DNA sequence: TCAAGTACTTTTTCCGGTC
RNA sequence: CCAGGA
DNA sequence: AAGTACTTGA
């Protein structure tokens, strides 16, 4: 569909950034982190991205 | 009044079962919800829903 | 071209411990 | 998961 | 355990 769907969009270059509502922290004490698998997954995407873009 | 039937009566040997009613009766309104979902948190030992 | 093989998919009622 | 209940 | 979907040899 051309205006909700294009062949194009199911490829990525811009990444949503879902919010922390979505992936909360199990804020376990007081200094103590607990942050959820997909806060692990994204830095690793960010982690992976920051050196193909360094890199090229 | 003697009962009209006569009752299979002696004593048979019966067994006290680890399932009683006070570790199960459970009622909640409102309470403790999960961080996620934003809905009732589980189990009569966590005051579920 | 068309049988037979391949990958890969899919489910299964409701209600403590120890980790 | 493991153990159990209807 | 029983399917669709796709691939492979005659």
């Amino acid at each position: 569909n051309e205006v909700f769907s294009r062949p194009e969009w199911m490829i990525l270059t811009c990444l949503p950034v879902p919010p922390p509502p979505v992936r909360p922290s199990i804020s376990f004490n007081e200094s103590q982190r607990g942050e959820d698998d997909l806060t692990f997954k994204l830095a690793d995407i960010l982690k992976a991205n920051i050196s193909l873009e360094t890199l090229e | 009044k003697k009962l009209m039937a006569q009752i299979f009566f002696g004593p048979t040997y019966y067994q006290r079962l680890r399932h009683m009613v006070d570790d199960k009766i459970h009622a909640r309104a409102r309470g403790p919800m999960q961080v996620l979902t934003r809905q009732p948190v589980e189990g009569r030992s966590r005051d579920g829903g």
